Parts: C-alpha cells; structure tokens; sequence
C-alpha cells in the first residue's frame, strides 16, 4: 500500500532542511 | 469585507516595517534564566525549556553558537531570523520576547508554545478528519497571506514547525531560512519532500513556492504521508517535478480539486499566485464552511486541545539528548553579529 512505501522509506520521523 | 483586509493589511505593514527598521537587541541575560529540558532540535541548533528566575515564567529558548553558526556559513540567515521575529505580529506566528548575546552565543526566547508540534500528534494519531486539517490549513492561508503582505516567504513549512498552542491553535515557528524578497531569488533551501518543482529545477522563484508547500502539508494532514516520499531526496525530486500525484480514496472531491490546484507545476495556473491571490485559495469549496474572521480572532472550538498539567510541562515533546551551554571567556565572531 502506499502507507507500506511510506514506512519503507525510511522517512517517517522528524525531518531536516537541506 | 474586502476593504476591512486592505486596511488590516496596511496598518500591518507599517508597524513591521518600523520595526523592521530599528530592531530591538539585548533585551535579557543568560543568569536569568533556569536551563530545563532541550524541546527540539532544528538546522541552526537547539531549543530549550527555560524559566525566568525573577517571575517564574517559561520560555523556549532558541541557542546558536556563533562559532558555529559562521563555520556553518549561516550568519545572514540567523541576523535576519531575529530581525523577522522581532518586527512581525501575528496571532499564529510564535512571539518573540527577549533576545541577547554573549561571549560565545545568541539567544532568541520565544513564548514556550506547550502543546507540542503538530508532526507528533499527526504521527500519533496517524492521519486527521478532513474538518480537522481545514481547520490548521486556514490559518496557514492566513499566516502565509500576512507574510506575503510583507514580502516575506516563510519556505520551510512542515508539520514539524507547526506548534500547537493551550488553545490548540497553531503557531509557525523557526524562521531560519525566512527571505524578505518582492520580486524573485534562487536559493536551494527548504525540506526535500515540502520543495516546490521551481526550487528543485534551479529557477528564480517567488513566493509561491509556499502556496505549494500549503498543498503538501495539507496532504499530509489529510493523509498521514506526504505526496512525495522515497528513500533519498533525489528520488523524491524526481517525483515532484513529475507532475503526477495519486490521492487516498477517503479523499474528498473538494479536497482533489484543491491539492490539483495547489500542487501545480505550472506557476500560471498554482492558486494563490493567480491575479486573485489567497483570495482563490479563501473561495474554494473546500473551506466553503471556514469562517476567516473567526479563525483569525481564534473564536473557533479547535478539534484537539493538548493536555498541559501546568507551568514547564513538557510532556507533548520527545526527549532530546542534554549537553552543557557553555559561555567563553573569550568573545568569539563579535564584528559578525554586532546587529544581534
Ligand atoms: N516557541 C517554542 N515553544 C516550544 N517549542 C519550540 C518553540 N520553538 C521551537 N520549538 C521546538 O524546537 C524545534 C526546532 O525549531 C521545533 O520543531 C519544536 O520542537
Ligand atoms: O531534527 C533533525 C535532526 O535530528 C537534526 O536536529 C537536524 O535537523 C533535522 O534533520
């Protein structure tokens, strides 16, 4: 599912600007 | 009314930009304060829980050190995040009460907003009720056109920097990367999956990017991911300008209809940068039932009012690793930030 990619990413906590 | 906005709007600009032109410095000191617990953490250093000694009030705290803040080539964005917080006024715009230096850091103490950031409470929950989305979003609609007022683009919304306040209303904080601009700039600045295309394909860009920025942090509200997610930031570029998005099915239409008109790629046709401005955004069916002027006068019963036990709680915030705040004998990169 697309909550499944979500979670696959990776990028489910707090994130950073560049 | 529409005149009853023009002349909000007006008076608005003139007090920001007095202050704007003659800033405030050196309003506190460091041995005032009571150090209690790091809130959060951003790109230009940490935010910490501290308590007035002589009336017992809370603050949060922001510390940068200056020698890191020049190693880390940020003494421009850091001047102007203080001289931005200092000069504006805004209901959901985190207030900023003292700020000072010392021999080895600035400080900018805020208003301690309690309720914690909304990325938490969204994480938590896993996503929010259409009605309970609209409700955060108006008032972004309404920050961002107050901003742009003032020729300011905000360009790092994310859930992270949306506070939720004892009423729980919103509150924007961390102005890092903040830019007074009236025509165009060029900066790569922001957070991967909440950059416009114009940003990610190297053109000069407006305030629009924010209005972007609106349709992803709505999405994400909505339904609890961002639009555009991948391992690396690359991959998430190449979604963004792809101009391809797909919707969760409990998406309403209204709702489509809006994230299609924010998430645009072509700025000729991104709503808030058509010739009606916000006023696009304002209309459509999907805020069909806010009430703009009650939002702003915060007489609209928030859907979720976080739980606060009394002064220094700080139990909607995770926990931080703790390091000492430390002053040099020395004064360290004094001609930089003489302006602070
Ligand atoms: N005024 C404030 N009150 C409470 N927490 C804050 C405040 N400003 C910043 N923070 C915290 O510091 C982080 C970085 O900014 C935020 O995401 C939030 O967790
Ligand atoms: O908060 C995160 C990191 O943990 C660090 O604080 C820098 O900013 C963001 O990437």
């Amino acid at each position: 599912t697309t909550y499944a990619d979500f979670i696959a990413s990776g990028r489910t906590g707090r994130r950073s600007a560049i | 009314e529409q005149e009853s906005v023009k002349e909000f709007l007006a008076k608005a600009k003139e007090e920001f930009l007095k202050k704007w032109e003659s800033p405030s410095q050196n309003t506190a000191q460091l041995d005032h304060f009571d150090r209690i617990k790091t809130l959060g953490t951003g790109s230009f250093g940490r935010v910490m829980l501290v308590k007035h000694k002589e009336t017992g009030n809370h603050y949060a705290m922001k510390i940068l050190d200056k020698q890191k803040v020049v190693k880390l080539k940020q003494i421009e964005h850091t001047l102007n995040e203080k001289r931005i917080l200092q000069a504006v006024n805004f209901p959901f715009l985190v207030k900023l009460e003292f700020s000072f230096k010392d021999n080895s850091n600035l400080y900018m103490v805020m208003e301690y907003v309690p309720g914690g950031e909304m990325f938490s409470h969204l994480r938590r929950i896993g996503r929010f009720s259409e009605p309970h989305a609209r409700f955060y979003a108006a008032q972004i609609v309404l920050t961002f056109e107050y901003l742009h007022s003032l020729d300011l683009i905000y360009r790092d919304l994310k859930p992270e920097n949306l506070l939720i306040d004892q009423q729980g209303y919103i509150q924007v904080t961390d102005f890092g990367f903040a830019k007074r601009v009236k025509g165009r700039t060029w900066t790569l600045c922001g957070t991967p999956e909440y950059l416009a295309p114009e940003i990610i394909l190297s053109k000069g860009y407006n305030k629009a990017v924010d209005w972007w920025a609106l349709g992803v942090l709505i999405y994400e509200m909505a339904a609890g991911y961002p639009p555009f997610f991948a391992d690396q930031p690359i991959q998430i570029y190449e979604k963004i300008v792809s101009g391809k998005v797909r919707f969760p099915s409990h998406f309403s239409s209204d709702l489509k209809d809006l994230l299609r008109n924010l998430l645009q790629v072509d700025l000729t046709k991104r709503f808030g940068n058509l010739k009606n401005g916000v006023n696009d955004i304002k209309n459509h069916k999907w805020f069909a039932t806010t009430d703009w002027i009650a939002i702003y006068q915060r007489k609209v019963e928030a859907p979720f009012i976080p739980k606060f036990k009394g002064p220094g709680d700080t139990s909607n915030f995770d926990d931080y690793e703790e390091e000492e705040i430390r002053v040099s004998i020395n004064e360290k990169c004094g001609k930089e930030f003489t302006e602070f």
